């Protein structure tokens, strides 16, 4: 059950600061973000609505 | 027969106590749990309907003085 | 800003999410139950309780 | 905030949908003038079918015009029939009661300072959705602001951050809020 | 074989599980709620914030 959401669609700019810890190896962050979409199906047809 | 169908009248005006009406203030809406009934709306066929919504707003903004500006420019014009 | 930024940038992706509300998560409902009290009372055996 | 029941007067054409009231009873000023409408139609189009003379008919509906534009035109101004505290004394019958609705100098009728002004005495600015007034509201609000056409839904000139307040009198009526949290039970057993 | 059978092999004792259902457990339904937004805010205390 859906219990809020950001739409994203409509930041036309998004962005993230991070302040780093100053002990850190060179290396990756790998952001993730879940999102909502909706399956649509008709008269056998498929494919995933925006 | 004008004395008696006036007082038929006057019986039933009499009686008639009480007053029946339209259902006031708001009406009101049942939710299913999630399972066996069919959605108001689409949830595809919810964007749609902000769709629509769009050539209402669209149009109404084809005259800038009557309301609120496009995507560039403006436009003029006026009724009669 | 805040929750204005994430609330006033309205789309379209989010209609069939908030068009014409069906649910407000902020009104608490329960509903007023059958009227009843629990009791332990110890109940005895018929027989020897033993191995 | 104060409700009550739907009513109409004899314009339109309601005199036919809640149909066969006659005389008055519990009913609303203009409900009580339907029903005399009512009567009045009633009556004289049976006189005219008893009597095919086709004029009593005629006098019906001058009577109706009678009726109607005596109440029209000889309604008293002098009312103050505003629900507020411990007492409403003024009037036991159905009538409508008194919203202060919304204006363009008070788009959410808040009372900020408008009590001060002129009214002194100010009515309670009654539901959102009572008499439409969400769509007069939202009209006064876009009363010379312009929108950027990428919100169908306005929010992107700060809707939400304008609301009314829950109070809109000069006083918060503390009698009614306790009488909600504390009712009066009316003779209760120490009594 | 396999489901099919489950499905096939119909009786009287599971009536009171699938006979004139009410539910179909694999029909998402959702409801639209009201749109909000949460933020974090921070507060002050009035006075010194110590022992």
């Amino acid at each position: 059950q859906p219990n809020g959401s950001a739409n994203f669609t409509r930041y036309d700019s998004v962005q993230l600061q991070l302040t780093l810890n100053e002990n850190l190896a060179s290396g990756r962050v790998q952001i993730y973000a879940p999102n909502f979409n909706i399956l649509r199906i008709a008269a056998g047809m498929g494919g995933l609505a925006f | 027969t004008i004395k008696l169908m006036i007082m038929l009248f006057s019986y039933f005006a009499a009686y008639q106590l009480g007053k029946m009406q339209e259902r006031p203030q708001s009406q009101w809406p049942k939710a299913k749990a999630g399972q066996n009934k069919y959605m108001v709306g689409d949830w595809a066929a919810w964007k749609p309907i902000y769709m629509g919504v769009l050539g209402v707003a669209v149009l109404l903004t084809l005259l800038g003085p009557g309301g609120v500006g496009g995507g560039m420019g403006g436009m003029f014009g006026g009724g009669g | 800003p805040g929750a204005i930024s994430q609330l006033v940038s309205y789309g379209a992706q989010d209609v069939y999410l908030t068009g014409n509300p069906q649910i407000t998560f902020f009104k608490a409902v329960y509903r007023r139950y059958t009227n009843f009290a629990m009791e332990s009372i110890q109940q005895t055996f018929d027989g020897t309780t033993d191995f | 905030l104060y409700q009550d029941p739907v009513w109409f007067q004899d314009l339109s054409v309601i005199f036919k949908r809640p149909s066969e009231i006659i005389p008055t009873r519990d009913q609303s000023d203009s409900e009580r003038i339907n029903a005399m409408v009512r009567l009045v139609l009633y009556c004289s189009f049976a006189v005219a079918l008893i009597r095919q003379n086709y004029l009593y008919a005629i006098l019906g509906l001058a009577i109706i015009a009678i009726i109607s534009l005596a109440y029209a035109l000889g309604a008293k101004k002098t009312k103050s029939n505003e629900a507020y505290g411990n007492i409403r004394p003024y009037s036991v019958k159905r009538s409508k009661k008194s919203c202060s609705k919304s204006s363009a100098n008070n788009p959410f009728s808040n009372a900020t300072v408008g009590a001060l002004l002129d009214n002194e005495a100010r009515p309670p600015a009654c539901s959102y959705d009572d008499n439409d007034m969400a769509s007069t509201m939202r009209k006064n609000f876009n009363k010379g602001l312009f929108r950027n056409l990428d919100d169908v839904y306005e929010v992107e000139n700060s809707q939400r951050q304008f609301y009314t307040m829950p109070v809109t009198t000069a006083a918060p009526d503390l009698t009614a809020f306790g009488q909600f949290l504390y009712g009066s039970k009316g003779k209760t057993c120490k009594e």
